């Protein structure tokens, strides 16, 4: 019974974000944490009643309230050096007891709005050395150029998604890894037999759902709002 | 020293075999100690939880406590492909009343797949038809790839997809660049090819 | 609800001699529920500046609590302890004995 | 040392 | 059993002029080293002993926010309570519970409990086995049901069994000129005439500890209960205890009865006679 809201968030550098955990369990203890990618936990902040809270290990640039049992709201400011990060809210019955952690909320400030971008996705059909060789048939899909890294990627045979012969790269890679706005590039496979692929009647779709900009935020740029959309490629089978 | 230290290091263990975390922690009135699993991605969660000396089993995997020297083991028999997570190691203190993580270990299991045909095949657009893209498939699993020392080439890691109309898995990686003249036998130079690779006209 | 009579014992700390520096003490015990009055009395007025043992109780869940001070007897300085709780109708008034 | 906080009735 | 921790809590509600009333102390044997009450001005656990107030900030912080959380799982269990019986809000009720482990010769855990009181009489208590609860009334099967649903009582052996003994055993060696000492009594006899047949001997027995003690009367070397009083240990304020027991004897035949201390600090128990 713990929920953070928003799953995915994005604002501009200069002010402050409001990050929010609601919790059901009727715990006391209440802690926020932040996990950089490739690394653990660091603790911002807790509180172990209703109108307490403390700092934790990295508190510099937030902010914490806690008016009631159930609301602990984190407010983090633009005095934060590197607001990007994955936020986790955990509760428990006190303060030795075991946490049980919100689904969390990924946060990524940039320096302007410029750098957003939606996916770009393309599905790349199998070869004909692949089938003679093998008997069976990978399908193969790329979404290039997006910023930040979330989205989800999902494949859709005959309208169905499918999970079987799938297999996605576990976090995108940066386009170009020595810069700080790099792009993002995501990679996603599909295997199928050779028999199903050569079936004209068989429909293959590669659907990245990207999570950008909200339909409320202004854009001034005369370039496609980067909103967030669902991008995707089709394949059709080929007995060739 | 943290007071809860796991190695981070990422941990390798073959399908169905026995993968064993352990986990050391600094005796702060530790009482309490739970393990956490973590997809990526995704929130921990608590999988398992031991408060006395000994063997703790639930499941595939059993938790183990030894109080006298500190550390705490976690071992899961029959490693499947969705025990591919980052295992964090939780503890209590008593002293301060505080509740410690560990920066958590990655583990990865890696498939028994037999009878390998590697190689590497080349796959244009569906819709473009004018850009391509080169796939290593069908490799065992002592070969490793790398990234590629060219802003310009982009390379994947490994990739375990399973067939479950078969009953077969088979490691991929996929590697792309716009230089216009593109080989897929330029692509995967820097990793080890296996001398057992099929290279296509 | 259980409601026990507390036990009275006044007492010095040390063998009372006089002319030398000792404290007086009261120990209510073996009481239920924890309120209870306790005043050390000198010639029958009240000693201010009394200090008192944190609350604490028995295996039968009955509380105990130490009231001392620090004073210095004479041959015919009276000292008493008055103790007041829900079971007595009245306070109960306990005489210091310099040989109990 | 005290124990952790104890379960309410 | 040779050591002993324990920790004593008591929660009375005062309806109608403030919240419940919170008294927490800690004791290692007779000694006692933390305590914390909800009326005092610190608002924290606060050191009984010299030995205790080398621990860190970490300790005294931390041991203040468990007491606070046990008064405020004392606050919701008065109003629980109350539930459970249909009793009314105008009337003053109190709650106690205490802890702790008992350790051998060897320093290594012997014995656990951990046990609950409502209004001056048993609730509920953990067995011997530290494994299973004792419900007194109807009312207090609820809380077993609902504590067995939460293995409470496997938490609670992890303390009684772990950091209980083992922070009993750093206790031990912070404190060892104090909690390891054995003060033997120093005990006199004095007579007091009653009446012209009669004569009470008082055996006297101060400045000991433990507490733990025994005086018994012996005439021509046989045990006397009859006219004997024994009042109870007081303790003397310092730290020490005090008892004595006394025996009304006719008179002239004082030298036939003798007093008899055992204790701690006493290989062989002493013999106190008048003359």
């Amino acid at each position: 019974g713990i929920t953070q809201s928003p799953k995915y968030l994005f604002r501009k550098e200069g002010q402050n974000v409001t990050l929010s955990c609601e919790q059901n369990l009727n715990h006391d203890a209440m802690y926020w944490y932040r996990q950089d990618p490739g690394q653990g936990l660091r603790l911002i902040y807790y509180s172990q009643i209703v109108n307490d809270f403390q700092k934790g290990d990295i508190a510099e640039g937030y902010s914490v309230s806690r008016e009631k049992k159930e609301s602990f709201p984190l407010t983090v400011t633009s005095a934060q050096k590197n607001p990007t990060a994955f936020y986790l809210c955990a509760s428990s019955m006190g303060g030795t007891y075991e946490q049980y952690f919100g689904p969390g909320t990924r946060l990524t400030v940039t320096e302007d709005l410029k750098n957003v971008f939606p996916p770009e996705v393309a599905v790349f059909e199998p070869s004909e050395a692949e089938i003679s060789h093998t008997q069976k048939a990978t399908l193969v899909c790329l979404a290039t150029g997006f910023y930040p890294d979330h989205v989800e990627l999902s494949w859709w045979v005959n309208g169905k998604e499918v999970h079987s012969g799938v297999c996605t790269d576990p976090q995108p890679l940066k386009e170009q890894p020595a810069l700080n706005d790099s792009r993002y590039a995501l990679s996603s496979r599909l295997r199928v037999s050779a028999t199903f692929w050569q079936d004209p009647r068989n429909h293959f779709r590669c659907q990245v759902q990207f999570y950008g900009l909200s339909e409320n935020d202004e854009w001034t740029q005369d370039r496609a709002k980067p909103v967030t959309q669902i991008v995707s490629a089709e394949a059709w089978g080929r007995a060739d | 020293q943290k007071e809860v230290e796991q190695n981070s290091g990422p941990l390798s263990v073959p399908e169905g075999a026995i993968a064993s975390l352990n986990c050391t922690y600094s005796d702060r009135g530790s009482q309490s100690f739970f393990w956490y699993r973590q997809y990526s991605g995704k929130s921990p969660e608590l999988i398992m939880s031991i408060y006395s000396n000994g063997d703790k089993e639930d499941g595939r995997f059993t938790a183990q406590l030894n109080k006298a020297s500190q550390y705490v083991s976690l071992l899961i028999r029959d490693s499947q492909p969705s025990d591919s997570a980052t295992y964090l190691c939780a503890v209590n203190a008593l002293l301060g009343n505080q509740f410690y993580f560990g920066t958590g270990t990655s583990l990865t299991v890696i498939p028994n797949i037999q009878n390998p045909d590697p190689a590497v095949y080349q796959l244009r657009d569906s819709k473009s038809s004018d850009k391509s893209v080169c796939l290593f498939t069908d490799f065992d699993s002592q070969t490793n790839v790398s990234q590629s020392k060219d802003s310009d080439v982009y390379i994947t890691d490994k990739c375990v997809l399973d067939m479950r109309s078969m009953d077969f898995k088979s490691n991929s990686a996929v590697a792309w660049s716009n230089k216009s003249d593109f080989a897929c036998a330029n692509a995967f130079n820097n990793s080890i090819i296996p001398e057992d690779t099929f290279f296509p006209s | 609800m259980i409601q026990r009579t507390p036990k009275i014992q006044v007492y010095s700390r040390h063998p009372a001699e006089n002319g030398k520096s000792n404290f007086l003490n009261c120990y209510v015990s073996g009481f239920h529920p924890s309120d209870i009055e306790v005043d050390l009395l000198k010639n029958g007025e009240r000693i201010e500046k009394v200090e008192h043992s944190d609350l604490s109780f028995s295996k039968d869940w009955s509380f105990y609590l130490l009231y001392y001070t620090e004073f210095t007897p004479t041959e015919k300085d009276e000292y008493a302890c008055r103790v007041n709780h829900v079971t007595l109708s009245q306070p109960k008034i306990v005489k210091w004995d310099r040989d109990m | 040392i005290l124990d952790q906080v104890p379960f309410s009735v | 059993g040779s050591h002993s921790m324990r920790y004593f809590f008591t929660s009375v509600s005062r309806p109608g002029r403030g919240e419940p009333r919170f008294i927490a102390v800690g004791y290692v044997d007779d000694t006692q080293f933390v305590r914390f009450d909800s009326d005092a001005a610190s608002q924290r656990m606060e050191p009984r002993a010299p030995w205790i107030e080398q621990e860190g900030p970490e300790y005294w912080d931390g041991e203040t926010r468990k007491v606070k959380a046990h008064s405020q799982t004392h606050r919701v269990d008065l109003g629980t309570l109350r539930g459970y019986y249909n009793q009314s809000e105008a009337g003053s009720h109190t709650v106690q519970r205490m802890y702790g482990c008992d350790v051998g010769s060897d320093w290594r855990f012997l014995r656990g409990y951990h046990q609950y009181a409502y209004d001056g009489k048993d609730y509920i208590a953990l067995k011997e086995d530290l494994r299973s609860w004792t419900a007194a009334d109807m009312a207090a099967q609820t809380t077993k049901h609902k504590w067995e649903a939460a293995h409470v009582a496997e938490q609670l052996r992890a303390y009684l069994e772990g950091t209980c003994v083992e922070w009993l055993r750093r206790y031990l060696e912070n404190g060892k000129e104090t909690l390891q000492r054995t003060d033997a009594p120093k005990t006199h006899m004095t007579h007091h005439a009653v009446s012209d047949h009669e004569a009470t001997l008082r055996c006297w027995a101060l400045s000991f500890y433990p507490a733990e003690i025994t005086l018994t009367w012996q005439r021509d070397g046989e045990d006397q209960t009859q006219d004997t009083e024994l009042v109870e240990t007081r303790p003397a304020g310092d730290g020490t205890f005090q008892k004595w027991a006394a025996v009304v004897v006719p008179s002239g035949q004082e030298q036939r009865y003798t007093c008899h201390v055992q204790h701690e600090g006493l290989p062989k128990p002493l013999t106190l006679r008048w003359e």
